[PDB]
RNA sequence: AGGGCCAUCGCUCAACGGAUAAAAGCUACCCCGG
RNA sequence: GAUAUUGAAUGUCCUUCUAACCCGCCGCCCUUAUCGGGCGGGGAGACAGUGUCAGGUGGGCAGUUUGACU
RNA sequence: UGAGUAGCGAAAGAGGGGUGAGAAUCCCCUCCACCGAAUGCCUAAGGUUUCCUGAGGAAGGCUCGUCCGCUCAGGGUUAGUCGGGACCUAAGCCGAGGCCGAAAGGCGUAGGCGAUGGACAACAGGUUGAUAUUCCUGUACCACCUCCUCACCAUUUGAGCAAUGGGGGGACGCAGGAGGAUAGGGUAAGCGCGGUAUUGGAUAUCCGCGUCCAAGCAGUUAGGCUGGGAAAUAGGCAAAUCCGUUUCCCAUAAGCCUGAGCUGUGAUGGCGAGCGAAAUAUAGUAGCGAAGUUCCUGAUUCCACACUGCCAAGAAAAGCCUCUAGCGAGGUGAGAGGUGCCCGUACCGCAAACCGACACAGGUAGGCGAGGAGAGAAUCCUAAGGUGAUCGAGAGAACUCUCGUUAAGGAACUCGGCAAAAUGACCCCGUAACUUCGGGAGAAGGGGUGCUCUGUUAGGGUGCAAGCCCGAGAGAGCCGCAGUGAAUAGGCCCAGGCGACUGUUUAGCAAAAACACAGGUCUCUGCGAAGCCGUAAGGCGAAGUAUAGGGGCUGACGCCUAGGCGCAACGAUCUGGGCACUGUCUCAACGAGAGA
RNA sequence: UCUACCCAUGUCCAGGGUGAAGUUCAGGUAACACUGAAUGGAGGCCCGAACCCACGCACGUUGAAAAGUGCGGGGAUGAGGU
């Protein structure tokens, strides 16, 4: 679950902390690894284009596959191990055949159980097949919207999503936070939940803490020399260059997914 | 306490260079300029 | 077509001898002169 | 909103296929290459983007100004 | 003119000889003083001849000059192994085709370039006025070649070589405490000297010394492996006897790769206290040379990011080892003989050679960094080594500045105890209201500490022993005005107000009460996301996907709801009050140093 | 080439103190909670050198210095310095 610390001192009183209960190891799979460097938010022009991060500590981008077109091979999990980079913890894969493989955590899932990905794969828990074969009612994640791109949306750490509809080649979806969509017919899709939930019960504590993980302090708009913000010096709301940010969608007043979207979240 | 000025040759040639003065056209045109008045020494 | 010459109409240009088709405040962070 | 890029049949601008056109989707060769384009597939399509042209929103961005007497 | 005025840029010298036209200032000697986690040695950036010798006395040295980092003539820098290139790559930069753009130009794929990092073969002595892992004397190591000599395999059913391709490996964080060693540092054998004229010492007396390389044979603390063996293999584009995956037999010992160090050999060698010539172009050099062991202590270095713990999850590529594809008729392995290019190399690098206009009280990455007392790189005095700091003489007035002591009173001074005094070191006894239960707390307040003897105490470490080393706590005694006897080291206590806290900011202008912060809350965003930079291509957002991103307002925690309460903790915070203390003052007086 | 932020790769921080999570035996209860021991070694923790600031006072202001010196003061394993 989550650990909270003893209150001796003033910057460690509110601190608390994941125990990391479900890591199975501490190392790699050196096989399976890439380099990934900071860029401090810094455009292709060196001229900073998004403000409040850069520095941190040093990472290192962790293969994980997202297309999952190894169908017709049973394999097993070996591992479970912490990544930086999701927010979600990832596992590692081992197949009957060879070939190793880094896959998203479903929640609760057990070091030995095999995984199927082919169309005739009979629904369970870490199982990835397309839509128009999954029931009506079930909870889904790591889905995606063109057929053979790989997952992308609902790759986050506790979240879930809901398949219910399943019309004319568009089964539908109800992504989290609302906003009921249909989307396309012979994409895949993992049943299950993500793992790792407690994510969203994590004091950081001190100050100091932020720093680590890589973002930088902000400077409020209401202390300001008058020649930058209309707060400065010493009605609508405003941006540091302009945006009326009170109640105006800023979605595209005409865009091309519109055929597809029948109810928001609309708070 | 310390000065504006703490010297280095490879900072000096990579900036004020011959081969980086003829690698653009306005240094190019700084060149013509300093052989037009007469100096001695083109770049730095 | 338009133009001229002869009667004649349009303004609180009210700062009324009339600088225009039309014009507000802050700045012992401020900048330059008698 | 107007216009030109701009295809075809019922309906009176209703259904309709796509060969124009678009793809930050898949495969193969140039090729030892996450660029680019050539051929196949899937998705969308008379849309969308675009030139001109007819308004509003426009301290977003500029140029300026606001008598004499005491 | 001011004016022969202000200044002459932190600091210990004194005397005797010498050269010289000339000496406080140059050279030699003798005492004396200063630095010693540097003011010692060695090597970067930078400088560019400043380095060594022989002359010099125009100019420069805040004085002088016979001297010089100044002037004039000569001279000096040696590499197969050290640093860089005929090796590799990060950030970034360039970029054939290519995509954009009135033009000029902007971006970018293959491919390159780029150390501040990875790979990689040599050590100990000697020597010149000036170079030394480079020269010379000893012993070595690495890559490549074959006029040569041995040994063993080979005939296309094949011995050998072997990728530009596939694997393994290189390969990586921060903290903590063990262990094992060694660099270093101090007693007992031993060796050469010595006999002291100021009272005493053949003494358990005094002075100085002492070792040693890379390489090649041997064995080794430790370490990791989480055990190796067989068979089968939809993956590693093709291939695989290699790797990966699975199931069967034993395994707790066989094997595996690592290693700090230590014992022979290098060494019939070379260093070594100290003796001592010629004369030599007037040396402590040539030359000769004793002992050269055990014991105690010991790292901030090595085994080694090895082990344990933690989360903020800790570069790439090549050299290297294997696998087949592929080449093949001559090869492999020893010896013997050969080959090994370019750039830097003197000298200053905490300084009068570099950056500050100056021979400027400033600034300048890293490696070593000894002894006594000590917890220590603090503090005081010293070792190896270095230094005498570039104007002097004498007089001891007012006044300014930096120091020392003070009668009786002690904040009575002043906007304000600003400034200065008092405390501070260990060991024991003891320690409140409050509290967000950790704190407050070194709270406040009390007492002891020197030397000798029983005492090589009790006890503990090392060693078989002898012998070295660390040591409570107690008794009896001696001294002083005074025992952390010098230097370096918290002044405390009440009552309130502000801000939760650590932090950042007005350094060629003022600090908090300003900014940020963990947490709260609102709002936009379905992914070619919204939002940003660009004319656009191209990018950040992100190799992310609503527990995630962008934009506002407010600021922990706990109660009481967008109001209000609680100070506990923490301030170079703010405002009042109390003890100790003092030349701040009544009220000034002597003394020291610099200037005058 | 000074200064602000960022990117890659290195390097530095004498000594001493407090003593969290956890673990092993105890009471300890239904085991727990909870109270005791031993072991352990956290922290934008404490005192303080090197290093980094430039807060106070004095001296300097035709300064040794176009911003320094003397004596104090703050941080000092980190949102750290180079």
């Amino acid at each position: 679950a989550i650990k909270k610390y003893k209150p001796t001192s003033n910057g460690r009183r509110g601190m608390t902390t994941s125990d990391f209960a479900e890591i199975t190891t501490d190392k790699p799979e050196k096989s399976l690894l890439a380099p990934l460097h900071k860029k401090g938010g810094r455009n292709n022009q060196g001229k900073l284009t998004v403000r409040h991060q850069g520095g941190g500590h040093k990472r290192q981008y962790r293969v994980i596959d997202f297309k999952r077109d190894k169908d017709g091979i049973p394999g097993r999990v070996a591992t479970v191990e912490y990544d930086p980079n999701r927010s979600a913890n990832i596992a590692l894969i081992n197949y009957a055949d060879g070939e190793k493989r880094y896959i998203l955590a479903p929640k609760g899932i057990q070091v030995g159980t095999e995984i199927m990905s082919g169309p005739e794969a009979d629904i369970k828990v870490g199982n990835a097949l397309p839509l128009i074969n999954i029931p009506v009612g079930t909870v889904v994640h790591n889905i995606e919207l063109k057929p053979g791109k790989g997952g992308q949306l609902v790759r986050s750490a506790g979240t879930s999503a809901q398949v219910l509809g399943k019309e004319g080649k568009y089964v539908l979806v109800r992504l989290n936070s609302g906003e009921v969509r249909m989307i396309l017919s012979a994409c895949r899709a993992s049943i299950g939940q993500v793992g790792n939930e407690q994510h969203e019960l994590i004091n950081i504590g001190k100050a100091g803490r932020s720093r680590w993980k890589g973002i930088r302090p902000t400077v409020r708009g209401s202390v300001m020399n008058p020649n930058d913000h209309p707060h400065g010096g010493g009605k609508s709301p405003m941006s540091p260059w302009g945006k009326p940010t009170l109640g105006f969608k800023t979605r595209k007043k005409k865009n091309k997914s519109d055929k597809f979207i029948v109810r928001r979240r609309k708070n | 306490m310390k000065r504006t000025f703490q010297p280095n040759n490879r900072k000096r040639s990579k900036v004020h260079g011959f081969r980086s003065r003829m690698s653009s056209k306005n240094g190019r045109l700084v060149l013509a300029r300093r052989r037009r008045k007469g100096r001695k020494v083109l770049s730095a």
